[PDB]
């Protein structure tokens, strides 16, 4: 079925693989050469869990954990019922999300409009890819990934934190944190503004982006503008992600030690390291 | 206990909070339909909102939503395939025709307003106060298509006033008269301005306005979508 | 290259704008500040002008209040020596009443009573800030959703250092005013009960926090794409429809299967946001209240 609108958009072309030989649709979706790819992969990863819950003893959705091979296979293969199986899902998991991103250019091209969507969810994927390729492979072992389980994943964040102490101390950590509390805000104002002029007091006509700027600029004294606002909620996201994989990035790998430990480089800072008093001394 | 009633609760609010604004976001392009215009068969299991209806500011009347729907422009494509779910074809100049991503809406063929009630864009040249604060002033420059080939020049900006931003450039072609060209598709660079969208001898072809002083979201409409649709339709004449 | 619209290219300045009038009173909005060439490249260049009424001043007044007297106890206990007060910043902190005082306010300054005293200044501050919020709307005919908005972030606040201290008995259950200070109350709060992550209402607020960052990217990276077409001016698109709304819905349909609308993509975007407070303040409250150990409270219950 169509929206009422849609007809006009449906014509041939944009494709980057394949011409025109995957170039429709399914009801709503569009295929394309990377719908295939991505169904291909998401199949093939279905299977391997499926199977890997054979191997476990349990069909119970929450119970089910695919686990990455011990530490002790470096970033070797490793007997598929001993992380192998993870080894395989990974690149299943990894060929189905480039595959959708990809995919996400087609639809693109198709319909005329710039690449942001598929450029913002690169950021997802890098984020993925860093807890599961980038951290293991310099860390030396695909044994320190995380678990493929929906309690089991929680289990390892928990773990991996604690090991470094209070995670709460990593630097990189606050300035994500900060870049997803800042994100959630922007995401409430921005759309209690838009609304607040669409759905005006009863019985008053709809308000305008004046009054918009206008209500932002009565109240803090500055007001980002339209374009402005999505430019910045675009900035907010992707900047808690790269904050993210970066404090993961580091960890386990340039710094090892207990997180509170590494602020002592500036309580310890020459020019005030001994003086009596506060805290510190 | 309390908690666990607190959570089921929570659950029970979700499931309506997500029926709610599924419906708000039917208010557009619903009912579906089939590729030949008929209502489809299935159309989910959400219903149609009740109505809704906006007072449109400066007297410009109401909008009611959902309500009555159809593309008010004839649509110049073919099937391509005796089956549901195929590209359909451009039967003429896909650019000319305003089809695929050339597409255009048949939005109002009235001037957006500010707050005040006056023109929102306007050429800079009749916007009292206005210049270009920073950056390459584009006013001068000669316009390059994606063919490497001169089009045009620049002659003027038009803003947004309420914004205070560039939102076209407005070019002179080789005949004497002017067209629009959206900011958000053309590179402004120290010697020129640079069009990738469209190639030199596709300028001519860029809809034109009516008052040569404001733009109708019509207009705004068919000058936007013809620009895009130069990405896909202008791409034999683009060189590397 | 191509251009993406991350940052104007041209920037175009004109007579400052005073705003929309409706039934504000002028008297109370201040002059226009400076331009700023440096905001203008992401946004708009012009600062103010801001409206400063009673509900304004009051709200500034205790905000710095609070601000000022964290601040002088951090002084005192940095030995008034500003070395010490830069370098141990992080680590200082206004802690609450120990518990023997309960909920009374017989507490000494130096043990607590200053740390009320604090708290007092921000309940003035954040309130009279939200009813600011509220008026400020009324007064340009605007809907309430700001309003309503900021009430669930202040659901959390109020639950934290309020609600819950007053529920429990004592003030000491209440967040110290501190940077260190208060994420290792954040750890302790957790471990104190059986680890959050047992929580249901910790595990759904998460998923509305990172739901909002996905939400913002999305819409964020939509509008810039269907900028091309006057994407952002939203509220005309809700008007009279464009194809910037038309092969925004697309995208989406064709990508996923559903589609918004541009007026209810922002209902979809408040609501996202709102619940992360919200289910937040709900799972907070609920701790050491009425459920003492989420391990064990989930070991039963479910
Ligand atoms: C939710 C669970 C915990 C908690 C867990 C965490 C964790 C975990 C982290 C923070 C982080 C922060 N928290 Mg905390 N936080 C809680 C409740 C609060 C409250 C509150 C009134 O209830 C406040 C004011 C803060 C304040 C802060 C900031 C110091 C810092 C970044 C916040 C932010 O970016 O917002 C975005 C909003 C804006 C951009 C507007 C204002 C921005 C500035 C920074 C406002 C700060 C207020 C003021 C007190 C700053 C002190 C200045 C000093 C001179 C340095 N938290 C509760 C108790 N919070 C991060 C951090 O860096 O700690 C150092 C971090 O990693
Ligand atoms: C990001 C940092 C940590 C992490 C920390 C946490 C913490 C801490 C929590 C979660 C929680 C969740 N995590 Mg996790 N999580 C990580 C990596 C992942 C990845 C991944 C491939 O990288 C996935 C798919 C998930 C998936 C999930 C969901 C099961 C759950 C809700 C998230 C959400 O609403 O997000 C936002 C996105 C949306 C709202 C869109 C909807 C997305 C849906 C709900 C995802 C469901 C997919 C799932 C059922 C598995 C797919 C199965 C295959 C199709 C077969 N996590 C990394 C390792 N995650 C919360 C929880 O409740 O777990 C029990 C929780 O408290
Ligand atoms: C006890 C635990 C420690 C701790 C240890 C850790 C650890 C360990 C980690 C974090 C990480 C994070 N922590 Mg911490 N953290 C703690 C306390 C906190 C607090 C808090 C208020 O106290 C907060 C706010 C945070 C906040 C955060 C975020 C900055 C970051 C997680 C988001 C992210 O990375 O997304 C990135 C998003 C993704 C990875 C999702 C990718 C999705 C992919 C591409 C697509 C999925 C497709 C899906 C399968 C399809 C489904 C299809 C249909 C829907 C079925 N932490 C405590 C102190 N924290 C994590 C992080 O930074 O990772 C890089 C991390 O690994
Ligand atoms: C070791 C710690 C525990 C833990 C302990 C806690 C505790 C304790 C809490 C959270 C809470 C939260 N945690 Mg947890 N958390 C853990 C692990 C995680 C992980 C992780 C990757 O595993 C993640 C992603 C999170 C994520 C989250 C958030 C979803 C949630 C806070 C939402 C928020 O926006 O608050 C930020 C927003 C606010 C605090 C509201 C502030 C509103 C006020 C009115 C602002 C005043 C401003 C003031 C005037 C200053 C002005 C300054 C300006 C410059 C003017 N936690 C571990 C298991 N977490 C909170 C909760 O909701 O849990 C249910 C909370 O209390
Ligand atoms: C829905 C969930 C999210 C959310 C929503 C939200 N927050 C909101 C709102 C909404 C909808 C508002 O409308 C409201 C707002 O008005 O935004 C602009 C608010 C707001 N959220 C704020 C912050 C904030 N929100 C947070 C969180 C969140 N808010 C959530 C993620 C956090 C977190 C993550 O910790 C913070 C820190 C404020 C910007 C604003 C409410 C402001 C307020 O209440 O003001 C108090 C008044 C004061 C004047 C305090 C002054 C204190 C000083 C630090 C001022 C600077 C001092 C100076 C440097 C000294 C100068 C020396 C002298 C000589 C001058
Ligand atoms: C960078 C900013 C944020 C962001 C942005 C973002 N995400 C996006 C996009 C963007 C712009 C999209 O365009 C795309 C989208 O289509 O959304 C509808 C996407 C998307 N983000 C999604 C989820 C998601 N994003 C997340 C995070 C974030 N996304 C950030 C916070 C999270 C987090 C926070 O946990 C999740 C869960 C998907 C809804 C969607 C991409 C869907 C997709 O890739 O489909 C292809 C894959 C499949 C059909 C399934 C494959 C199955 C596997 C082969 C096997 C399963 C393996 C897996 C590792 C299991 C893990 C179990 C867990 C319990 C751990
Ligand atoms: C229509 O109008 C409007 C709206 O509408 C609906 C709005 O919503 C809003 C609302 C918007 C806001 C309040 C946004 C405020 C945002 C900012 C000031 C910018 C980002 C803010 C943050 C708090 C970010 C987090 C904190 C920090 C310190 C960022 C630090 C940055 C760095 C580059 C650090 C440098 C270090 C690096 C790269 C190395 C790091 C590595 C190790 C430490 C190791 C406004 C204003 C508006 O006007
Ligand atoms: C103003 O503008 C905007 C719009 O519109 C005008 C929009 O719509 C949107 C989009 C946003 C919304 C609709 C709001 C609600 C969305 C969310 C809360 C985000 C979370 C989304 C989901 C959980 C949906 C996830 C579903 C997915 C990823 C696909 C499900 C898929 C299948 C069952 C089949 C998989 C498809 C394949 C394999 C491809 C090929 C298919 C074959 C059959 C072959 C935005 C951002 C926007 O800003
Ligand atoms: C430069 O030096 C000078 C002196 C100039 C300064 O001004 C510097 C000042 C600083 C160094 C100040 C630093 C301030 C901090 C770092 C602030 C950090 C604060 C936190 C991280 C706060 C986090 C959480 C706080 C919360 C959850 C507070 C909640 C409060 C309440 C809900 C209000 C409750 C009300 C109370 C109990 C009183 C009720 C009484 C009645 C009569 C109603
Ligand atoms: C903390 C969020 C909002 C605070 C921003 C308000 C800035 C105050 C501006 C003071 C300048 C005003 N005055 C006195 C000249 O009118
Ligand atoms: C199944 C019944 C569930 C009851 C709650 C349903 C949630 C209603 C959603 C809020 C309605 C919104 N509105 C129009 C007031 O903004
Ligand atoms: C967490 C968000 C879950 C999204 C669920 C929304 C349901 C999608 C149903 C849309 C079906 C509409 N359609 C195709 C008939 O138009
Ligand atoms: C308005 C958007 C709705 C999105 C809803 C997403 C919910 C994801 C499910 C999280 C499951 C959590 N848990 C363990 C706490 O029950
Ligand atoms: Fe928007």
């Amino acid at each position: 079925a169509l929206l009422s609108f849609e007809r006009k958009y449906r014509v041939p072309g944009g494709t980057l693989v394949g011409g025109n030989l995957f170039d429709f649709w399914v009801g709503p979706f569009y295929v394309g050469f990377f719908g295939v790819a991505t169904f291909f992969f998401a199949a093939l990863g279905i299977i391997l869990i499926a199977w890997s819950a054979v191997l476990q003893g349990t069909w119970n959705p929450q119970l089910i954990s695919v686990y990455p091979p011990a530490l002790e296979y470096g970033l070797g293969g490793a007997p598929l019922a001993k992380g192998g199986l993870w080894q395989i899902i990974t690149i299943c998991a990894t060929g189905a999300f480039v595959s959708w991103a990809l995919r996400e250019v087609e639809i693109c091209r198709k319909l005329g409009i710039g690449y942001h969507i598929p450029f913002a969810f690169a950021f997802a994927i890098l984020a993925y890819l860093t807890l599961v390729l980038f951290r293991p492979v310099m860390m030396g072992a695909w044994g320190y990934a995380f678990p493929y389980g929906i309690w089991t994943h929680l289990d390892w964040v928990s773990n991996t934190g604690y090991t470094y102490g209070n995670f709460h101390y990593n630097p990189a950590h606050m300035i994500a944190i900060s870049f997803f509390f800042t994100n959630a805000l922007a995401l409430a104002l921005h759309g209690a503004l838009v609304l607040s002029a669409a759905n005006p007091e009863k019985g008053k006509e709809m308000r305008t982006p004046d009054h918009e700027d206008t209500f932002f600029r009565d109240l803090v004294g500055y007001s980002i503008g339209t374009l402005g606002i999505h430019r910045l909620g675009l900035l907010l996201s992707l900047s808690a992600v790269f904050f993210s994989a970066l404090c993961m990035i580091i960890t386990g790998t340039i710094w090892f030690d207990q997180w509170v430990d590494w602020w002592q480089w500036w309580v310890k800072l020459p020019w005030w390291a001994n003086i009596p008093g506060g805290i510190n001394g | 206990d309390l908690a666990s009633l607190a959570i089921y609760s929570f659950w029970i609010f979700l499931a309506g909070l997500i029926y709610y604004l599924q419906t708000e976001n039917m208010r557009e392009g619903y009912p579906l339909e089939n590729e030949d215009g008929t209502p489809a068969a299935n159309q989910g299991p959400f219903p149609l909102p009740k109505p809704k209806t906006f007072i449109l500011p400066h007297g410009r009347g109401t909008l009611t939503v959902p309500g009555p729907e159809s593309e008010d422009r004839p649509i110049a494509l073919a099937r391509t395939a005796v089956s549901e779910g195929f590209p359909h074809a451009p039967t003429g100049d896909p650019m000319k025709d305003g089809v695929g991503p050339a597409s255009w809406v048949a939005r109002r063929d009235l001037p957006e307003l500010d707050g005040h009630g006056h023109n929102k864009i306007k050429p800079m040249k009749a916007a009292a106060g206005f210049h270009v604060s920073a950056g390459k002033n584009p006013i001068g420059l000669p316009v390059r298509g994606c063919d490497l080939e001169i089009a045009g020049k620049v002659v003027d900006i038009w803003v947004d006033i309420p914004e205070q931003m560039a939102r076209f450039l407005e070019v002179e072609l080789k005949d004497g008269s002017t067209r629009l060209l959206p900011m958000q598709m053309v590179k402004v660079q120290s010697n020129r301005v640079h069009v990738n969208a469209l190639s030199s001898d596709l300028f001519a072809g860029i809809p034109t306005i009516k008052s040569p002083t404001e733009v109708t979201l019509l207009e705004e409409d068919k000058i936007c979508g013809y620009v895009a649709g130069g990405l896909m339709y202008a791409a034999p004449k683009r060189k590397s | 290259a191509e251009y993406q619209n991350i940052f104007s290219q041209v920037q175009v300045r004109g007579p400052a704008d005073l705003g929309m009038t409706e039934d504000v009173n002028l008297a109370n909005r201040s002059g226009v500040g400076p331009f700023s060439t440096l905001l203008g490249w992401f946004g708009n260049a012009q600062l103010g002008p801001i409206y400063l009424g009673s509900l304004g001043v009051l709200s500034l007044f205790s905000g710095l209040m609070w601000f000022f007297t964290i601040g002088i106890w951090f002084w005192y206990q940095a030995g008034w020596n500003p070395a010490v007060f830069l370098r141990d910043l992080f680590f200082f902190s206004l802690e609450p009443p120990a518990p023997e005082y309960g909920l009374s306010f017989a507490a000494p300054l130096k043990e607590g009573g200053l740390f009320l005293i604090a708290s007092f200044f921000m309940f003035v501050a954040v309130w009279s800030w939200w009813g600011r919020t509220y008026l400020r709307a009324q007064a340009l005919g605007m809907g309430k959703h700001t309003a309503w908005a900021f009430l669930s972030a202040i659901w959390l606040w109020m639950v934290l250092g309020f609600i819950r201290p007053i529920l429990m008995g004592s003030w000491s259950e209440a967040v110290p005013y501190g940077i260190f200070s208060h994420l290792d109350w954040t750890n302790n709060f957790s471990l104190v009960h059986g680890n959050l992550r047992y929580n249901p209402f910790h595990g759904l607020s998460i998923a509305f926090l990172y739901g909002s960052a996905l939400l913002f990217a999305m819409h964020g990276a939509t509008i810039l794409a269907v900028s091309r077409f006057g994407g952002e001016r939203e509220l005309e698109q809700i008007a009279d429809r464009g194809t910037a709304a038309e092969r925004a819905a697309l995208f989406w349909r064709w990508t996923m299967g559903f589609n918004a609308t541009m007026e209810g993509i922002h209902r979809w975007a408040i609501w996202m946001a709102v619940l992360v407070t919200l289910t937040g303040g709900i799972g907070i409250l609920l701790s050491g209240t009425v459920v003492d150990n989420w391990y064990v409270w989930g070991q039963n219950h479910g």
